[PDB]
Parts: C-alpha cells; structure tokens; sequence
C-alpha cells in the first residue's frame, strides 16, 4: 500500500 | 529560532543539489533536535554518507538509515527509539517532513519528504518540518524511484548540516 515503515515494509 | 538544515544529495556520484529544511522546534522540539543533531553529526553519527533507500513516485522519498542502509536500521540521538512527541502538524501536501516508524513510539532516525498530501498518515507519523528550498531536488530524487520503492540510481546524502 502507501506506508513509511522501518522493519516490516507493508503493501 | 526553528533550525534551518541542509541535505546535499547526489545520484550515482552526480550532484542533484541542496534540500533546505525548516525544523518545527516550536511544535516538536525533541523530534526537531534529533534530526538537527543527525544533520551536523555532533553526537558522533548521522546522515552524512547515508542514502534514500525507498523512493515511491507520487508519494514520498524515504531516508535516515545510516546504520544498515535498507530500512532495517538507524538510531536516534537519545537511544535506539523515542516516543511520538505529538501529531499537531499534518501531512498537508508536498514538501512535508515526517518521521518513518515501525508503529507507535518507535521513532529512530528514518524520515521521509512527501511529494503529495499524505493525509492518510495523520495521527500515525510525526510531521516535524518542511522543505524551504530544493523541492526541484526532491522531484529529482522522486524521478529515480519506482512503484516498489527500489531506486534506479544510488541516492546519497553526500553532505548535511545546519545553516542557522
């Protein structure tokens, strides 16, 4: 999807 | 006074220019101080020589991982992680400077510069500044991105620091 994560990158 | 910082960015060893950022220390002091100290490198570590590892066109450019360079690392000036200061500032449009995270109260050093209004991120990510100058440089970084986030060129922060 449209997220800004650090470790588990998601859709 | 709200700090004025800079990011000098290059693509495959070729300069793209300078991104000037204002850090809202008046709203989020602790978040602004973390980013400002990582730009100067005064704590002995920081953004100098690090990359924009994930860049998605019509969304954002993500950086801050100076430890592992792939989104798995980075650290704050306080320790490994620090709490969400507040969500007073919103992802109102392109040029917004906000903290990347791995859920609530997991702020480190990873940040993002928006290339669109990312209002679906409001209340989840801490906005702590905005682009003063060099949005044309941010658009250049954006052009080296892809739908997956993978960059077509090595996007490096060759130099960074504080202007005022």
């Amino acid at each position: 999807x449209l997220l800004v994560t650090a470790x588990v990158v998601l859709a | 006074q709200n700090p004025l910082v800079y990011l000098d960015v290059g693509a495959d060893g070729q300069p793209l220019g300078r991104v000037v950022l204002e850090l809202k220390a008046d709203v989020v002091p602790k978040t602004a101080e973390n980013f400002r100290a990582l730009c100067t490198g005064e704590k002995g570590f920081g953004y100098k020589g690090s990359t924009f590892h994930r860049v998605i066109p019509a969304f954002m450019c993500q950086a801050g991982d100076f430890t592992n360079h792939n989104g798995t690392g980075g650290k704050s000036i306080y320790g490994s992680r620090f709490p969400d200061e507040n969500f007073t500032l919103k992802h109102v449009g392109p040029g917004v400077l906000s903290m990347a995270n791995a859920g609530p109260n997991t702020n480190g050093s990873q940040f993002f510069i928006c290339t669109i209004k990312t209002d679906w991120l409001d209340g989840k990510h801490v906005v702590f500044g905005h682009v003063i100058e060099g949005m044309d440089v941010v658009k250049k970084i954006e052009s080296f991105g892809s739908k997956s986030g993978k960059t077509s060129k090595k996007i490096v922060i060759t130099d960074c620091g504080q202007l005022s």
